[PDB]
RNA sequence: UCUGGUUUCUCUUCAGAUCGCAUAAAUCUUUCGCCUUUUACUAAAGAUUUCCGUGGAGAGGAACAACUCU
RNA sequence: CGCCGCC
């Protein structure tokens, strides 16, 4: 729900993307593809858990501060659009109210 | 001109334009800190005095050093300049005044007195006769050739400022807080006022670094070491009479 | 010194024919409604963008503020929205659709829409692409003066009974392309002028000051 | 219009008062009327509990509404002669035609009164019939609108019966004017009242190649295109249409954008028409955003001005209009 | 519609005939068809509110003057047969001038302005003496600036020197038809024909703007200044001054005169039901007339 | 901006911009082409 | 019958004009943005210059200048 | 409605 944090994750992840690239003196678009970062260390590579490639949402900026409006106009997050579709980190993390409803039934069944 | 000038110990001399509140000229060339500056009242130059040993004639509109007035042997604490000859008066920390030629650059006449250093000179502005300030014996001179008119009384701190009003009153402000009023005519120490510090400052931090009269010369306002501007006025009585 | 030049209209009409493929068919500044320079200056000043237009950085009018009671008293979900206020409306006239505008310029409004039939054939006033509702060969509904062809010849002196011209027609070979050159672009409606430097003349410059034709990649429109 | 109010706001900001000024979203002055006549008859009370003026309100025809709107009848005429005018024009009844007094708003707005539908003699004593208290009381009570503080127009009220105070210097002689106001629009609101939005007549000139674009950009804004006329001379030619003034906002810019600057339009005030819906309706859910193209945008269109400078809502006829004892 | 509702003198100056013919490029007969159509349309449009049934407009009444403000031409035939007259005519216009519209002239038998076509393709007198010569000036200056233009200047009798002939084709056109047509005589003769030249048409004016006032105000408002009347001058408009905070109001005087700081009884919209609830009478000794 | 929104600082954040439209909306009439 | 001059080269100040129907780079002062520090930078505002060019003016010739505008 | 490119 916190939109201002989803802007921040896209802002910060790209900033450490760029911080590694300036250590190679590169900063170049295709001299340092996102295969290099998002490949797990077990093959080699750096292995980093994306949350930037997420298509950060928007809404009408006039009526945003007024009222819960709904949803329109997805804004592109990280700058990668070639249909690689790097997985989010959020889908591998089991949500909270699901976790508590699992907790209630599991300890009930265990007793 | 509609702009003020500034100078400080960052070696920098600046022309703050007042119609925009921003620096526009930003003079350069002093090899050490920059102490005093003064404007020539008729033509558009600018005379600045430093810590190294020198004073400089900056040409406004060209920001170009017309002269470097190289004749002192230590820091040059203050400088005033006027329209009538002699043009420039530099009182320095090597205990001497000297009086300069603005045109040729050479000094006209140096004034060796003042066992301790001179740090404030001021000119009058009705008739001749400027006056200089030093820990020993604030003196008083006379413009063509320089001539020892008079010395003034025992205001014996290491004084910082001299200012003179058009009706002959003269304030000497010193480094230990004491500021002495005088008159130009006789030399009679008049008031001898010593102000307090404002609550935070310790007792031994009173000292006067600037004093200037108003254009009205009803207000005398002093900038002190207590991070405070103190603004003074007259008093409308009669019975504090002269002895 | 090659500073000044004067041509003649056949010599310039041929140059105007040769200089197509890079010269725009726009007869008036009416294609450029909300692509004018002043529309762009307003879009710069107002932090918004015409689609297909330039996107600048904000200026000193960055952040606004209104306390909660005041903007809550003016603007709730109370106003009668019917259709949204697009940004082309705000760039069009930035005063009733936009509170606090400044450093703002104010655009042009409807140059009078020149029509100008183009030609492919001789006989200059060919009268095509044009209907006509006036009933031909039979009309009267208004009273006319001198409705009595009765006075014989007394005052039409036959030395100059004639019109102002019959020694030359109302058209020739170089009056079709002459009035076609009357509505030409900027270098070609001159007949005379000065000499410009060869790097001073921008060739592909009426090209970008247009819309982008659709069906073009993202690289060429950015 | 748009450009007029633009130049107003430009001269207001940067010439006559150079303080920054917030504006609002534009919205129209709109109007009120009735569609058919009453379904009940009114009731009165004064602080003396002395009067009982029971009456109704019924529509008129739109042409004569424009006529009295546009000074075709004038109040300076002869009583029988203006009676003959309305008599032989609206095939009205003879005894009621001369019975009229001064008209609605400004004594020009079409909210006329006829005293004499129901029979000619009741009182006629001292006031006995509407002379100054009810006439000027209606003037004071027809410019301030009943339903959402917007004016009535093209709805006439006819008094059916009334009574005078015993001596209106002593009893109520200036205490029936607000009762007169309240009675008249009490009879109005019980009669299925409706609202009126203005329309603009728009004249487009447009080249033939981009001429369905104007059909789309006014058909989206609820526009009845009346006359597409190929004109002689100009190869560009004219469109003549009608659009609501609430959907005229950014009209010529939208029209001139879709036709890449070739088309052009002008817009002027036409006569008022009926919004699709009823203001009296309840059990009617209005989302805060999402404009209605619905048959119930009138209820929205009136609650969103009662939500304005406005009043409180729930205008069912129980409290200030009637008395279910 | 708003003018005849105020029953003002509806004359008309239709404009941009260069835009008719340099731009739409109509042949002369069809240009006459367009102009006859447009004058017939404004005639049939004025006669929608027929309190003034006799009042129609046509060129023959001196009621409509054609023009092109791009190139500064006055047109109308009561002023154009002057330019037929001063060079090589001796025509005695305004009987010749009221004769060229909607009737066909033909070259032999020297003149009989028929109601019929003598030759089976006979252009009218309006498109043989006045409109198509304007075509020949116009087309020969914007098509043939090098050849055939000194011939037409020698025929028209306009000398024009080497500096002013090197112009671009649009200002050269404006200068050549400015030196041809001279001054705007058509626009002022169209105002001798109509626009009732006040104190003559003052009766419906003072009737409609004032509320009655016979025997007190009506007969003196019908009079002129002749300084014996009231002051009684209207004001509808309020221009700004350059600084902006000063307003200068603006209006017409009807019977009277203001000199040097007269006390001025300022009426209002509802200050005077019969008498002034407020005046704030003013003393103004500067007032002066306006140009652009 | 077609209508309302985007990003004033495309060089601040680590994005390129290009707001899409939300293609998953639910309503009655939207289109312009067919 | 008399009056009688466009090119091209050098200087001479004035420029108030889309001096240029297009459009560089720098310095200063602030806010940005990347940033570890400094130059290379970012992209907005303000005020200044330099530079590539131009406009009207005095003079000196020479170029058919004697063809002839006048 | 499409940042980014390094001595
Ligand atoms: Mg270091």
């Amino acid at each position: 729900n916190t939109q201002e944090l989803l802007d921040l994750l896209v802002k910060c992840e790209n900033k450490i993307q760029t911080r590694i690239k300036i250590g190679l003196n590169s900063k170049m678009p295709s001299r340092f593809p996102p295969v290099v970062f998002y490949t797990p260390k077990e093959l080699g590579g750096l292995g980093m858990l994306s949350m930037g490639h997420v298509l950060i949402p928007q809404s009408d900026l006039r009526w945003s501060k007024q009222t819960d409006v709904g949803i329109t106009h997805f804004r592109s997050g990280m700058s990668h659009e070639e249909d690689q579709l790097i997985p989010n980190l959020y889908r591998y993390i089991q949500p909270w109210e699901s976790e508590f409803i699992d907790s209630q039934r599991v300890w009930a069944e265990y007793a | 001109s509609p702009y003020l000038f500034s100078c400080g110990e960052d070696k920098q001399v600046k022309c703050w334009d007042l119609e925009y509140n921003k620096v526009i000229r930003h003079y350069h060339g002093h090899l050490s800190a920059v102490y005093g500056l003064d404007l020539h009242p008729t033509i558009d130059v600018l005379v600045t005095c430093s810590r190294d040993s020198t004073a400089r004639i900056w040409d406004v509109r060209t920001k170009a050093s017309v002269h470097t007035l190289s004749g002192h042997t230590n820091a040059v604490a203050t400088v005033r300049c006027q329209a009538a000859e002699p043009q420039i008066i530099t009182g320095s920390h090597d205990t001497t005044i000297r009086l300069w030629d603005l045109v040729a650059g050479k000094t006209r006449v140096t004034l060796t007195n003042h066992k301790k250093s001179v740090r404030a000179v001021v000119l009058h502005p009705r008739h001749y006769t400027f006056a200089s300030g030093s820990p020993d014996n604030i003196k008083q001179w006379k413009f063509p050739d320089g001539s020892f008119i008079q010395n003034l009384s025992g205001h014996n701190a290491i004084i910082n400022t001299l200012t003179v009003n058009s009706d002959g009153v003269l304030v000497s402000g010193a480094d230990n807080g004491t500021m002495h009023l005088w008159d130009w005519r006789t030399g009679y120490n008049f008031q001898r006022v010593h102000a307090a510090v404002q609550p935070g400052s310790l007792d031994s931090e009173s000292g006067i670094f600037a004093c200037a009269f108003d254009q009205s010369e009803s207000r005398l306002l002093t900038a002190e070491a207590d991070k405070t501007i103190k603004v003074y006025r007259e008093d409308d009585t009669a019975t504090e009479e002269t002895h | 010194t090659y500073q000044r030049w004067q041509f003649t209209l056949p010599m310039m009409s041929t140059l105007y024919r040769l200089a197509n493929q890079l010269l725009t068919d726009l007869v008036d500044d009416n294609y450029f409604y909300l692509f004018d320079l002043k529309a762009f200056f307003t879009s710069k000043a107002l932090n918004m963008a015409i689609p297909g237009g330039p996107k600048f950085e904000p200026l000193v009018r960055d952040i606004n503020l209104q306390d909660e009671d005041w903007n809550e008293f003016n603007d709730i979900n109370k106003i009668i929205i019917r259709q949204p206020i697009r940004t082309e409306y705000k760039i069009a006239f930035p005063y009733l659709y936009n509170n606090l505008p400044h450093h703002v310029h104010l655009t042009w409004y409807h140059t009078p829409n020149v029509v100008f039939i183009k030609t492919e054939d001789p006989d200059l006033p060919a009268f095509y692409f044009d209907p006509l509702i006036n009933p031909i060969s039979h009309r009267h509904s208004v009273k006319s003066q001198e409705p009595l062809p009765d006075d014989d010849e007394e005052f039409e002196l036959p030395e100059f009974v004639e019109p102002f011209l019959k020694d030359t027609p109302l058209y020739t070979d170089n009056t079709a392309n002459g009035i076609a050159l009357l509505w030409a672009p900027r270098p070609f409606n001159l007949r005379s002028g000065r000499t410009r430097r060869a790097l001073d003349i921008p060739l592909v410059k009426n090209w970008y000051r247009e819309h982008c034709p659709a069906g073009q990649p993202v690289k060429v429109r950015v | 219009g748009e450009l007029y109010l633009d130049c107003v706001m430009h001269d207001l900001r940067k010439m006559y008062s150079e303080i920054d000024i917030k504006v609002a979203d534009p919205v129209v002055t709109f109007c009120e009327t009735v569609v058919e006549t009453s379904s009940l008859k009114c009731f009165a009370e004064t602080p003396n509990k002395k009067n009982k003026i029971t009456m109704i309100a019924e529509p008129l025809e739109k042409g004569l509404a424009e006529d009295i709107e546009n000074e075709v009848v004038q109040i300076t005429w002869n009583r029988k002669k203006l009676g003959e005018f309305f008599q032989t024009k609206y095939d009205w009844d003879l005894l009621a035609a001369r019975s009229i007094w001064a008209f609605g708003p400004d004594a020009t707005g079409p909210n006329i009164l006829v005293d004499d539908t129901l029979p000619s003699e009741v009182d006629k004593a001292l006031l006995g019939s509407v002379k100054d208290s009810i006439v000027q009381g209606f003037q004071w009570g027809t410019r301030e609108g009943p339903l959402c503080d917007e004016l009535i127009r093209n709805v006439k009220f006819k008094i059916l019966d009334a009574v005078v105070a015993q001596e209106p210097l002593h009893r109520g002689g200036g205490q029936i004017i607000p009762t007169a106001r309240r009675v008249v629009y009490s009879a109005f609101l019980m009669a299925t009242p409706r609202l009126m939005e203005p329309y603009y007549f728009v004249e487009v000139q447009a080249p033939a190649d981009c001429v369905s674009a104007v059909y789309t950009v006014l058909a989206r804004r609820r526009g009845h295109v009346t006359q597409d006329a190929p004109i002689p001379g100009s190869p560009l030619y004219t469109i003549k249409a009608f659009i609501p003034a609430i959907d005229s906002f950014g009209f010529e810019t939208d029209l001139r954008t879709h036709t890449q600057g070739q088309a052009f339009s002008l817009s002027v005030f036409h006569h008022w028409q009926i919004v699709p819906g009823d203001p009296l309706d309840k059990s009617i859910v209005i989302r805060p955003l999402e404009p209605q193209p619905a048959p119930h945008l009138a209820r929205e269109f009136m609650i969103k001005t009662r939500r304005r400078k406005g009043l409180s809502e729930d205008v069912s006829i129980s409290k200030f209009f009637d008395d279910p004892m | 519609k708003h003018a005849v509702q105020e029953r003002l003198a509806v004359t008309v100056c239709i404009n941009k005939i260069d835009r008719l013919i340099l731009e739409l490029k109509l042949p002369p007969t069809d240009a006459y068809y367009k102009l006859r159509h447009i004058v017939d349309e404004v005639n049939g449009l004025i006669s929608m509110y027929s309190t003034d049934e006799n009042l129609i407009l046509s060129p023959l009444l001196g009621n409509v003057c054609f023009s092109s403000s791009q190139y500064s031409i006055c047109f109308t035939l009561g002023s154009f047969a002057k330019i037929y007259a001063d060079t090589f005519g001796d025509i005695n216009y305004q009987e010749f001038a009221k004769r060229l519209w909607g009737d066909i002239y033909f070259n032999p038998k020297t003149r009989k302005f028929t109601k019929k076509a003598p030759t089976s393709s006979s252009q009218r007198s309006f498109v043989e003496f006045i409109l198509e010569p304007l075509y020949k000036i116009l087309a020969q200056v914007v098509g043939d600036v090098d050849t055939s233009l000194p011939r037409t200047l020698d025929e028209l009798g306009i000398h024009l020197t080497k500096e002013e002939l090197k112009l671009n084709i649009r200002p050269l056109l404006r200068l050549v038809c400015k030196k041809f047509f001279g001054e705007f005589t058509g626009f002022v003769d169209m105002c001798v024909q109509h626009i009732p030249s006040p104190k003559v048409g003052a009766k419906p004016k003072i009737e409609h703007t004032y509320t009655g006032g016979v025997d007190s105000d009506l007969g003196e408002a019908m009079s002129d200044c002749d300084p014996d009347g009231p002051l009684m001058c209207h004001t509808t408009k309020m221009y700004s001054t350059d600084d902006g905070v000063q307003f200068h109001a603006f209006g017409r005087v009807l019977s009277g005169t203001i000199h040097a700081g007269q006390p001025v009884k300022v009426l209002g919209e509802n200050y005077t039901l019969e008498d002034e609830e407020d005046s704030q009478i003013c003393t103004v000794g500067r007032l002066w007339i306006s140009v652009a | 901006m077609y209508n309302g929104i985007g990003l004033p600082t495309p060089r601040g954040s680590g994005t390129n911009g290009y707001v899409q439209r939300n293609l998953s909306l639910v309503r009655g009439r939207r289109g312009e082409r067919p």
